[PDB]
């Protein structure tokens, strides 16, 4: 899951 | 009794950078601002829409500031990426809680939301928080005797960040030496800073009273279609 939160943590 | 020593120094430094750097609207936020126009945030005779409309336009933008604010702490990046999403899960409403509490005006009992959104007790309250509302606008209500600078502030929102309490943590160890390298650094500043306040046994209790608030995600929680999916993503 939290698929975009994630992206935003190696952004 | 003791201030901080050189390495805190440093340490108050990154950590308090990091937070003036993701402060919403800075320094302007009280020019910036705007009432919510008072008609909205009333009494249902459930949940007001429009009330409700406007703080998920909101919410995306303050949880994104909170992950700016500890992707600029090296002790934060340096987590696993698992670990860092448990963390910021954990402290989002936490930290969003404490912000908009340090900008509590007296003159107009409201809180401001994003540095431009002042909001009453009511008007959010009805936009869906309820009582966790009340929890808020006692914080800055009882912090203004506090007098919390920018780096109290941001040693508040570190050690909330740091929490090896959450479950699903693999560095729970590790979690809890940062914390204490930073609740050191904490105190030691309170030292020097010499409040006009018995400072720091206080403070400690209202850390807890940011954990309640944090606590209450599920007491808290329209359909799921209508949150913004960052906001579903971290409660
Ligand atoms: C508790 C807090 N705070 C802030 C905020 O901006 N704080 C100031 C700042 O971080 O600088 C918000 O923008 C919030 C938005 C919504 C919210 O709950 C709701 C979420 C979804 C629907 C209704 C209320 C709580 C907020």
């Amino acid at each position: 899951e939290n698929a975009l939160l994630r992206y935003l943590l190696d952004k | 009794k003791p201030e901080p020593t050189d390495e805190e120094w440093e340490l108050i430094k990154t950590v308090t950078e990091a937070h003036v750097a993701t402060n919403a609207q800075g320094s302007h936020w009280k020019q910036k601002r705007k009432f919510l126009p008072e008609d909205i945030g009333q009494a249902p005779i459930k949940v007001d829409l429009e009330a409700f409309s406007h703080f998920t336009k909101i919410i995306t933008p303050a949880i994104t500031r909170v992950v700016d604010f500890a992707k600029k702490l090296p002790m934060f990046c340096e987590l696993p990426c698992e670990d860092q999403i448990i963390l910021l899960k954990g402290c989002c409403m936490e930290i969003m809680s404490l912000r908009a509490a340090v900008r509590y005006d007296p003159e107009s009992e409201t809180l401001t939301l994003n540095g431009e959104m002042a909001v009453t007790r009511g008007q959010l309250k009805n936009g869906g928080l309820g009582v966790v509302s009340d929890a808020i606008f006692d914080l800055g209500m009882s912090l203004s005797s506090f007098n919390l600078d920018d780096t109290e502030v941001a040693l508040l929102q570190a050690v909330l960040l740091m929490s090896s309490d959450r479950p699903g943590l693999a560095c729970v160890e590790r979690i809890e030496k940062y914390q204490d390298s930073f609740l050191l650094a904490f105190e030691h500043y309170i030292n020097y800073r010499k409040h006009h306040v018995h400072f720091w046994p206080k403070l400690l209790m209202k850390v807890t009273d940011l954990r309640m608030i944090g606590a209450c995600h599920a007491s808290w929680f329209c359909p799921t279609e209508l949150f913004p999916p960052l906001f579903l993503e971290v409660f």
